[PDB]
């Protein structure tokens, strides 16, 4: 079972990666489609969003490349069918709000079980799951231990199974960078130890993305649990200013315990739609990068990471007001880089 | 033969009546009973779903390939409806059939490339490809509008009974 | 085999020229009527 | 309006 | 920059897609510098590619509000390098639907001229006849526009058992509809204002900037090239240029008004005098040979099957045919080798020209005046695009 | 009960206000040989709510703008001219205020700066051009709109919209002042920015300050603009066409008002689909050269006709 | 006046043909044979 | 057969030697074809001349440019083949110079002449390529603003070299090489059998 | 009572406003915008469905892709579908749209609009008929009557 | 089909006779 590889490498050209792709609505998913389409590789979609959010993503397929799936993660039948004729199966079911008819098990390892499991019967060369950086089965935020406890699990549904762990990721239209910037509402931006002692290292969304799509298409990563980092860390700190800097709005770091914050991140959990904040965001935002002994990730599959400061300016510009809009990067001063 | 579309005394009289035209706005007043005219006019309009604007039999509306009544698809794969499509619309390849005669292993009209200009109605010898009356065929997906052989046979078999009644009333004419 | 051709004898005439028509109440007239009403409101 | 036979 | 502003490709006032890019010092118009290609698609380069036959259809869509009018003038070109010449029940076709579609041009150049000024009741009623007109050409062709009816050696097929009786009916009628849109617009107090004396063009300067149309007869040059240089059966019938003075916005749509009128009276006559006759050449050398025929003799088989296939294989030689579309002078400059594909096949464009006149006509304008005179010259941007 | 009075007055009028959208997008179809809309609900009378629910749920971008003087505008477009009709005399008035026309006259005013809030707060170049080319017109018809008024208060005696119910208790005031009452129309007209007088919304011109604005802050001022419609036809029909007053049955004056407050609303709707839209100069050449010499000077000959014909209106 | 020039005529520069389709592409100069069939 | 007047063929003969002898340094061919069109071939350096002659010459007045064109034929060492079409609206006639022009050999611009070539001329250079000395302002005119390449010229691949898609990593349109998904069938169509000339 | 019966009727209601009444903004690139000018005119009435004449890039609903979307023409498309508002769906018209047309091996031209803006419903023909894009923009009320969207809220 | 008076409030406001040239085709 293969496709011989034809063309001259863009759209209209076929790589031979038949590959379902369950969270592929999200922000890393969007990118995970985008290579993939570019490549030409055969990309099944499973959805529970309502067809008019999944539109994005048909124009960067080539015609018939894309094919969309309806499916339920408590129905076991719709993953069977989704990756009935898949031969890879790439991960990225997760959320950062434990949602009322879903549990954190559920999101990072209930659901991401079943669906390799299925994989397995259904005979697919490689399965790559995907779980966040840092995670301890003993981990504070219980999202960071649930998603470990998924990690050990898949490997006995489907041994062999790739599992990349990237750090909290750096793009548009993400969080660890739109978050902070975002905090301008609030006038005051609180920061546990004012911003210090939980040096923070992230990494492009595409790079994390082209790091998982050549993945799929090597043999060297088998079993691996690859981890894109990033090409330079940061105390939280400047981070927070550096991003306020090119929003070119004012800050005022202020501590705040985090006892009394993982208060407010309730108060934001609440909420019943899309809660900003999370109790275990906030105590994330503040678990400390951990430093890199594990198989690399970035340049080990073969792209080198992209600096934060050189794409920033693409993420923070829509924060930015009338005139501060037309600010480019280098006039603005780059944030110092603490390895710690 | 020429003619001056626009080419050309004071008299209290005449001025009264320029100026009552430009002080009580008379030819505006004249612009309103035009429309209150009309208001009184049956419209013209059609109910969409249930009446349809009249199409006569060359309308040229949707592809589809006929077949003989015996039940023998029309095509046998001459493949000039391939060489007049303008816009390279229709892709032909073909082998004999075992039965030894000649028929068409795929016939794809590419609808969105197709832009229904009727010459292969014309073109065929056999008249197996004819321009279907239905117009309605809009789809959700792109790849719906290409049409493969089998779509089109199907498109044959359903809208048969118009077709040839279409074409019965208009090859006198061709 | 019939040929659609204009009807024996020719077809009838149609219009090709405007027939916008000039119909007004003369301005003298207009005024009056106007002036008129203003001098019994003020009565 | 094709045809006008019914 | 003068505060330049794109007028933009997306704007109701713009037909199609326009960038003007104008420098306003406030409210007048300093400079304007229309952008052109935005309907660039190619089709003089496709053509090339593409067999005589297969290339009528392009024409109907380099200016597809004058859908047929334009096929005629392909088809006089390629008629002439074959010196083959249509039937004359074909010709006087191809003046009947040559004048409905000279109709159906100005209703739109007349309505859609309004709707930017601002008036909409004449295009609602007038494309209520219009969609009367369309229905003709598809019962003629089979296609409300885009009909390929008019081919390169005569009208494909014969008008069907009713039609000349409709066309009179409606035809009969239609003044009054031009009566209307009069007593709406020729007169009104505020058509004038906006269109008088907005956009006057020189005699000499039309003839200089090859405005070649309307414009041209607006601004009192008579040239109406069905005249001067008579084409199909134009010449056996009798109308009236429509010639204008103090040429402006309004003096010349005065003249469009008028050529609907005198374009009555041409299809008038056709109905009365159209002859019984055969609707293409016999040279089956030229035109494909009749159905009945191709299916019961060879010679026609052999026929049917090289010029469907292959092609008319005009002899080799260059010519510049130019008919009076309504828009203008359309002309087809058809270089051509022995092949049955041409070689070259510039599309002069009644509108390539008239475009780069905007800048000579609206010069301390405002915003307004240039929305007028983009209609005054009833800008298809197929044409200039092509 | 008060209150109760306050619904009344208020959410009438709004339904009021929908039903015109429909009976303008069916009058100018039967106009223009069209049904209009039928389809949704029973000949269309669904239709108004319809497109205020896809309004209020599509997204109101804000523009990478002012936030306020962006969300000011409309707000202001609706309360201006809602609460236009808290002194109207209908019969007898919700709120009378002694001097009640000036109160209309000043309110109006105010409704100008929504444009030039709105065309700031977009910050494009259409917004601009189009908001300066608006308050020029608006304030420019205001000069003549106030000035017609004065003229009639000379002869009705005070600034009281009540009191115009005892001064034609005989005859309308359109016989004497017809003169104006036509200058009041179009000034009605340009106020509104309804068709004549449209350039503001003028789409070939300026496709301009409603450009950046869409779902909720558009239909606000949305609803501002028809109410005012209303509203101005409705003061044509008390100050010039004085519906019949019977003091013992108040109603036929409302009913009246009701008619008449229709037809003339019918006017302006019938007037947009009859005319093409005046060039902005056209429109200031008008106001400034056509109607103030004519204003100024009737504005004289309504301090004499009072005095020589010794009709000096009584106060009160 | 003319100017002398002994550079072959090369305008790949001016063509605007992408680089790789310039120095991959070999052309043959050919007179086409004849179809055996006519 | 179409309607030949020889009437016409003769007159137009004759001003074909008119010009030729009123300019006879820059009429290279005269020539009055079936179909009875007159065409006058000059050198290129005569083009502001014998237009000018043309425009304002009382025995013959061809005010209005119809068209201006350049065949391209790859053979001829001149590649383009300039064609000007003018109309005589006081003699009703047309008549055509054609002139010779290579890539990189610009031709003078007769924007002078007739104002109408303005816009052709740039037409012209952005599909041909040929250059139009004194122009008062030449750039692409149909062509995307960053087009690479003459595309007219029939060196030039149809389909052509770059097409554009929206790619969502880099939100914005984007080039890249064209790859089609049904080539242009090319269609051989030229038969081995010629017909003998009449 | 049950939430999930609230919630279907709720959708429906949002599904009825938006489908009864669709901004349409049209570009008329090319011709195939004839055809739609017919669509508005008389004989089949747009706005008797809801369909308004016509609106800006912002107050549109559904944005109707007539006409050869050309490369130099192919950035703005994308544009004004972008400046649109969160509820917007585009209904390509044309073969010159859907796909390429008959310039579809064109070099100015882009082959389909759903390349640049995704694509909600194709309307096939060259000119396709007035009656077939009232009928592709009647489809496209049924795929919005279809639209579940607080459903799929409630039960996320 | 249109009552005289309404037909005529047309003919009266238009000013011509529309009975003559209407904008319903028929048989
Ligand atoms: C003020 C803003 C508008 C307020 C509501 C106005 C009326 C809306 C309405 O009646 O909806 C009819 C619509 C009618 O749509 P429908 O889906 O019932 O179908 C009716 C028939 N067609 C398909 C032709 C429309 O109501 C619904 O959509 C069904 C659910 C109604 C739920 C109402 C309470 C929540
Ligand atoms: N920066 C980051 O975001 C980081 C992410 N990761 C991990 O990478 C993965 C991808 O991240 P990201 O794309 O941002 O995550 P998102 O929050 O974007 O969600 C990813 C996708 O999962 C789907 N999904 C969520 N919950 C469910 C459910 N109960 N059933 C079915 N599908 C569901 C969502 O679809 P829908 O919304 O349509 O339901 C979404 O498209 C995550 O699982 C995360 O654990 C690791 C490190 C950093
Ligand atoms: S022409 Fe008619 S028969 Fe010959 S191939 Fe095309 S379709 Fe089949
Ligand atoms: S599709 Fe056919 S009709 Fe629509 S634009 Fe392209 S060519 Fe003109």
């Amino acid at each position: 079972h293969a496709v011989i590889p034809h063309g001259k490498g863009g759209r209209s050209s076929v790589s031979g990666v038949v590959a379902t792709v369950f969270g592929a609505t999200g922000f890393l998913g969007r990118y995970v489609v985008n290579h993939l389409g570019r490549m030409g590789s055969q990309v099944i979609i499973p959805y529970r969003c309502d067809v008019y959010d999944i539109m994005h993503l048909r124009l960067m397929g080539d015609l018939g490349q894309l094919t969309f799936l309806e499916w339920d993660a408590r129905d076991k039948d719709s993953i069977r069918k989704a990756v009935q004729h898949s031969n890879v199966v790439i991960n990225l079911i997760g959320r950062e709000w434990e949602t009322r008819n879903f549990d954190f098990e559920d999101v990072f390892v209930n659901i991401p079980r079943a669906i390799a499991q299925a994989s397995k019967e259904a005979g697919v060369e490689r399965f790559i799951h995907v779980s966040h950086l840092n995670a301890s089965m003993k981990s504070s935020s219980k999202s960071l231990r649930s998603k470990a406890v998924g990690e050990k699990e898949v490997r006995s549904v489907f041994p062999e199974a790739i599992i990349i762990r990237p750090s909290d990721i750096f793009g548009r239209e993400d969080r660890f960078l739109n978050h902070f910037a975002n905090y301008r509402w609030f006038l005051a931006v609180p920061l546990v130890s004012l911003g210090f002692k939980t040096v923070k290292q992230p990494v492009y969304v595409a790079d994390v993305s082209k790091g998982i799509v050549n993945a799929t298409k090597d043999p060297d990563a088998v079993g691996k649990t690859f981890a894109f980092t990033g090409p330079n860390r940061y105390l939280l700190f400047h981070l927070v200013k550096y991003i306020f800097g090119m929003t070119h709005r004012t800050f005022i770091p202020y501590p705040l315990p985090l006892f009394v914050y993982s208060w407010i991140g309730k108060l934001f959990g609440l909420s019943p739609f899309e809660p900003w904040t999370t109790k275990d965001k906030v105590e994330r935002i503040h678990i400390s990068d951990v430093m890199p002994t594990d198989l690399p990730g970035l340049e080990d599959l073969g792209v080198q990471p992209t600096p934060l400061e050189l794409k920033s300016i693409e993420v923070l510009r829509r924060h930015r007001t009338y005139r501060w809009l037309s600010s480019e990067i280098e006039e603005t001063k780059p944030a110092k880089t603490v390895n710690y | 033969t020429y003619k001056y579309v626009n080419k050309k005394e004071v008299d209290m009289k005449s001025a009264t009546d320029n100026a009552a035209r430009i002080l009580m706005w008379t030819e505006l007043i004249r612009g309103l009973g035009m429309t209150l005219s009309y208001l009184f006019r049956e419209p013209a309009t059609i109910n969409y779903p249930f009446e349809k604007g009249p199409l006569s039999p060359r309308f040229r509306g949707e592809h589809a390939l006929r077949r003989y009544p015996s039940g023998e698809e029309r095509c046998i794969a001459c493949k000039l409806c391939e060489a007049i499509c303008p816009a390279q619309a229709i892709t032909i390849e073909a082998e004999p059939r075992a039965d030894g005669s000649r028929r068409t292993t795929r016939y794809d009209i590419d609808m969105t490339k197709c832009i229904y200009c009727g010459f292969c109605q014309e073109a065929c010898p056999v008249d197996a490809i004819v321009e279907g009356p239905n117009f309605e065929f809009s789809t959700e997906t792109h790849e719906e509008l290409l049409y493969n052989k089998e779509k089109l046979l199907n498109n044959g078999d359903k809208w048969e009974a118009e077709i040839a009644a279409n074409i019965q009333a208009d090859y006198l004419y061709r | 085999v019939k040929q659609d051709m204009p009807p024996p004898g020719g077809y009838g005439p149609i219009d090709y020229k405007r027939n916008l028509p000039r119909r007004g109440l003369s301005g003298y007239s207009m005024f009056a009527v106007g002036i008129g009403a203003l001098i019994f409101g003020y009565w | 309006c094709m045809t006008d036979d019914p | 920059t003068n505060m330049t502003l794109n007028f933009g490709p997306q704007h109701p006032a713009a037909h199609g897609v326009l960038r003007l890019v104008l420098e306003l010092s406030g409210e007048m118009v300093r400079k304007c510098d229309p952008h052109i290609g935005l309907l660039h698609r190619g089709t003089e380069k496709l053509i090339e590619y593409k067999t005589y036959l297969q290339a009528l259809p392009y024409f109907d869509r380099l200016d597809y509000v004058s859908m047929m009018c334009n096929e005629q003038a392909y088809s006089i070109a390629v008629e002439k390098l074959l010196n083959i010449q249509p039937p004359p029940r074909a010709q006087w076709i191809r003046v009947l639907f040559g004048e409905i579609t000279r109709i159906l041009n100005h209703i739109m150049a007349v309505t859609t001229h309004a709707l930017d000024i601002g008036a909409m009741t004449p295009f609602f009623w007038m494309f209520e006849e219009r969609e009367k007109m369309f229905e003709f050409y598809e019962r003629v062709s089979g296609a409300r526009m885009h009909a390929a009816y008019i081919r390169p050696g005569g009208v494909h097929q014969d008008l069907p058992l009713g039609l000349l009786d409709d066309i009179y009916e409606f035809s009969k009628n239609f003044s009054l509809r031009i009566d209307e849109v009069e007593e709406m617009l020729t007169n009104n107090r505020i058509w004038r204002n906006r269109t008088v004396d907005i956009g006057v063009v020189t005699a000499e300067d039309a003839l200089n900037y090859g405005f070649s149309g309307v414009m041209l007869r607006g601004s009192g040059i008579q040239w109406d090239l069905r005249k001067t240089q008579p084409y199909d059966v134009y010449d056996q019938v009798e109308f009236d240029v429509p010639i204008g003075s103090r040429g402006d916005c309004y003096d010349r749509y005065l003249c469009r008004v008028e050529e609907m009128r005198q374009s009555l009276r041409i299809i008038e006559q056709c109905l009365n005098k159209m002859p019984p006759g055969e609707i293409k050449v016999d040279d089956a050398k030229v035109s494909p040979p009749k159905r009945a025929e191709m299916k019961t003799s060879m010679e026609s088989l052999i026929h049917h099957f090289k010029l469907y296939t292959e092609g008319y294989q005009v002899p080799p030689g260059a010519t510049y045919t130019a008919i009076e579309a309504p828009k203008g002078e359309f002309g087809v400059y058809l270089v051509s080798d022995g092949s049955s594909r041409p070689y070259r096949c510039k599309i002069k464009a009644p509108g390539f020209a008239h475009l780069a006149g905007l800048d000579k006509m609206s010069k301390g304008h405002m915003l307004a005046d240039v929305v007028a005179i983009i209609g005054t010259q009833d800008i298809v941007f197929g044409e200039i695009d092509r | 009960m008060f209150f109760i009075n306050i619904l009344t007055l208020l959410v009438p009028i709004l339904i009021a206000m929908a039903f015109l959208t429909l009976v303008e997008r069916k009058i100018l179809g039967y106009m223009q040989l069209r049904k209009g809309p039928n389809i949704v609900g029973p000949y269309g009378i669904l239709q108004p709510f319809a497109d205020a629910m896809k309004l209020f749920m599509k997204e109101p971008m804000r523009p990478l703008t002012s936030m306020s003087l962006f969300i000011i505008a409309p707000t202001l477009s609706l309360t201006l001219a809602l609460s236009l009709w808290v002194p109207l005399p209908m019969p007898h008035p919700l709120i009378n205020l002694n001097l009640g026309i000036l109160f209309i006259l000043a309110t109006s005013s105010l409704s100008v700066y929504s444009i030039l809030w709105s065309g700031w707060a977009s910050n494009s170049k259409y917004s601009l051009f189009g908001a300066l080319r608006a308050v020029a017109q608006t304030i420019s018809y205001e000069v003549t709109m106030a000035i017609i008024l004065l003229s009639v208060l000379l002869m009705n005696g005070s600034y009281s919209l009540q009191t115009l119910i005892t001064t034609q208790e005989h005859m309308w005031l359109l016989l004497p002042a017809w003169p104006m009452a036509m200058m009041w129309f179009i000034s009605t007209l340009a106020e509104t920015n309804r068709a004549p007088f449209d350039l503001t919304e003028g789409e070939s011109e300026l496709v301009g300050f409603n450009v950046e604005y869409a779902a909720g802050p558009f239909a606000l001022f949305f609803m501002a603009e028809y109410t005012n419609i209303i509203l101005m036809n409705a003061l044509t029909t008390i100050i010039f066409l004085g519906p019949l007053y019977y003091i013992n049955l108040p109603e036929l004056y409302s009913t009246n008002f009701m008619m008449e407050a229709l037809l003339l609303s019918s006017t302006f709707l019938w007037i947009r689909a009859s005319y093409p839209r005046f060039r902005y100069d056209q429109l200031m050449h008008l106001l400034w050269k056509n109607f103030l010499p004519l204003t100024l000077a009737l504005c004289m000959w309504h301090i004499s006709l009072p005095i020589f014909t010794a009709g000096v209106p009584p106060y009160m | 006046q003319l100017i002398t020039v002994d550079e072959k005529l090369d305008i790949t520069t001016l063509t605007g043909v992408p680089e790789e389709h310039i120095k991959t592409r070999k052309v043959r100069i050919f007179v086409p044979a004849r179809n055996n069939m006519q | 057969v179409r309607p030949r007047s020889d009437v016409t063929h003769k007159q137009l003969s004759a001003f074909g030697e008119y010009v030729a002898e009123i300019l006879p340094k820059y009429v290279q061919q005269v020539q009055v074809s079936c179909l009875d069109e007159l065409e006058i071939c000059i050198h290129p350096d005569g083009v502001i001349p014998t237009l000018t002659f043309l425009r304002d010459h009382t025995n013959a007045q061809f005010k209005s440019l119809a068209d201006l064109t350049a065949v391209d034929v790859p053979t001829r060492q001149n590649r383009f083949e300039i064609v000007y079409n003018l109309l005589s609206l006081r003699f009703n006639s047309r008549i055509r110079v054609k002139t010779y022009a290579d890539e990189l050999t610009p031709i003078d611009s007769i924007v002078s002449v007739h104002i109408a070539a303005n816009w052709y001329e740039r037409e012209v250079w952005d599909m041909f390529g040929v250059f139009f000395f004194n122009h008062p302002d030449l750039r692409r005119i149909l062509t995307d603003y960053g087009f690479e390449g003459h595309p007219f010229r029939k060196d030039f691949p149809l389909t052509g070299y770059v097409e554009l898609r929206y790619d969502d990593e880099v939100k914005r349109v984007v080039a890249e090489p064209v790859e089609l998904a049904q080539e242009f069938r090319k269609f051989d169509l030229n038969s081995p059998w010629e017909a003998f000339p009449a | 009572s049950r939430a999930e019966y609230v919630v279907t009727k709720l959708d429906d209601l949002i599904n009825w406003a938006r489908r009864s009444s669709l901004w349409p903004m049209t570009f008329g690139l090319a011709c195939c915008a004839v055809e739609m000018m017919h669509m508005a005119a008389p004989r089949y009435d747009m706005d008797r469905f809801g369909v308004v004449f016509r609106a800006s890039p912002r107050q549109a609903d559904v944005m109707i892709v007539a006409g050869t979307l050309t490369n130099k023409m192919a950035p703005a498309l994308r544009k004004v579908y972008d400046q649109m508002p969160e509820p917007r769906y585009v209904v390509s018209m044309g073969s010159c749209a859907n796909g390429g047309g008959y310039y579809h091996y064109s070099y100015s031209v882009v082959r389909g609009c759903d390349r640049i803006v995704p694509v909600d419903i194709y309307v096939p023909g060259c000119p396709p008929t007035a009656e077939a894009l009232l009928y592709g923009i009647l489809q496209l009320q049924r795929k919005i009557k279809r639209e579940q969207k607080l459903k799929i809220w409630y039960r996320r | 089909s249109a009552t005289r008076v309404i037909q005529k409030l047309r003919n009266w406001a238009s000013g011509q006779d529309l009975q003559a040239k209407l904008q319903l085709r028929y048989q």
